[PDB]
């Protein structure tokens, strides 16, 4: 009752005004399950290729976060093999004031600004942290080969 | 230039090419009242940080700026 | 209204409202300028300059307001909430149309509604629920208990 209405809202404002390179809605009639394509970053290795996500509205929304995962393998330091992402504002940073394209633009914000000293996959980390140069080829190819 | 702000709003700024990016987040206070910590602007999917200008992002007339709130990867 | 200098206020996230006005302006009718730039009935604002609030029937001059003077904007004063924010029905100017962004519907006439400490306003069902599991602002991250 209290929470698909909103659901509801985001979409008609997703269907008239298109987000800036990102792309999303339900799967079938299911109003809490949706898919998401994410355009990379314009200076990040991960630039030009395209990134689906899975996303879960919980039953509280938008009073607690939604649930978003990469299905799409992508080379991060706080993006694990599973897709999962360790982003504050997906945790306890959250506020409700966020609507889907604004939580998938802050996605990928995080592609192009990665953090080595609190990360997810430490052996990601310690490659970026002692040579990014050797870092950006990996994730460049992690993204040509999944996400081209 | 445009930004779309937290309540979807796309407000018109006046600003030259030689501003910081701190200079956009203060005028953005100043008609939206958020704080420049909790500001995180982006234009093309990536994120500006407070020390360059907007031209060394080459950011010209009449594009749009993206706002939300500040992150952290964890 | 072209006033004879110019004075600023700020509120708790730091935005700032430039004002014209002449020493010689009653105090409401400084509230009533700030209201036909942000939407703040004088009912609901405080002003507070050389830490003392300012009392509706004076002049700026009393207190002595300086050009480049700058005011101070808090708020006039599960149940905690009901002590730290201001409950109105909203009330529609004539980009002046506000939406409350947890619900993402605009706000109307006669709807129950809020307004906390950052001057943000939402409808009262919607940041109820919200302060009762946070106690910051969606949209500026100010904490309500803020002083
Ligand atoms: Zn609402
Ligand atoms: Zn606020």
């Amino acid at each position: 009752s209290m929470a698909l209405k909103r659901i509801h809202k985001e979409l008609n404002d997703l269907a008239r005004d298109p987000p800036a390179q990102s792309r999303a809605g339900p799967v079938g009639d299911d109003m809490f399950h949706w898919q998401a394509t994410i355009m990379g970053p314009n200076d990040s290795p991960y630039q030009g290729g395209v990134f689906f996500l899975t996303i879960h509205f919980p039953t509280d929304y938008p009073f607690k976060p939604p649930k978003v995962a990469f299905t799409t393998r992508i080379y991060h330091p706080n993006i694990n093999s599973n897709g999962s992402i360790k982003l504050d504002i997906l945790r306890s940073q959250w506020s409700p004031a966020l609507t889907i394209s604004k939580v998938l633009l802050s996605i990928s914000s995080l592609l192009s600004d990665p953090n080595p000293d609190d990360p997810l996959v430490p052996e990601i980390a310690r490659i970026y942290k002692t040579d990014r140069e050797k870092y950006n080829r990996i994730a460049r190819e992690w993204t040509q080969k999944y996400a081209m | 230039i445009f930004v779309k702000t937290l309540t979807g709003k796309t407000i018109t700024l006046e600003v030259e090419p030689s501003d910081t990016i701190e200079n956009v987040k203060a005028k953005i206070q100043d008609k939206e009242g958020i704080p420049p910590d909790q500001q995180r602007l982006i234009f093309a999917g990536k994120q500006l940080e407070d020390g360059r200008t907007l031209s060394d992002y080459n950011i010209q007339k009449e594009s749009t700026l993206h706002l939300v709130l500040r992150l952290r990867g964890g | 209204p072209l006033g004879s200098m110019q004075i600023f206020v700020k509120t708790l996230t730091g935005k700032t409202i430039t004002l014209e006005v002449e020493p010689s302006d009653t105090i409401e009718n400084v509230k009533a300028k700030i209201q036909d730039k942000e939407g703040i009935p004088p009912d609901q604002q405080r002003l507070i300059f050389a830490g003392k609030q300012l009392e509706d029937g004076r002049t700026l001059s009393d207190y002595n307001i300086q050009k480049e003077s700058t005011l101070h904007l808090v708020l006039r004063l599960q149940n905690t909430i009901e002590r730290f924010t201001f409950p109105h029905k909203y009330k529609k100017r004539r980009d002046t149309d506000e939406k409350c962004t947890i619900c993402l519907s605009m706000l109307e006439d006669g709807e129950d509604v809020r307004r906390l400490p950052c001057m943000h306003l939402f409808h009262q069902l919607c940041v109820d629920q919200w302060l009762a599991m946070s106690k910051k602002c969606p949209i500026c991250r100010v904490d309500i208990e803020t002083q």
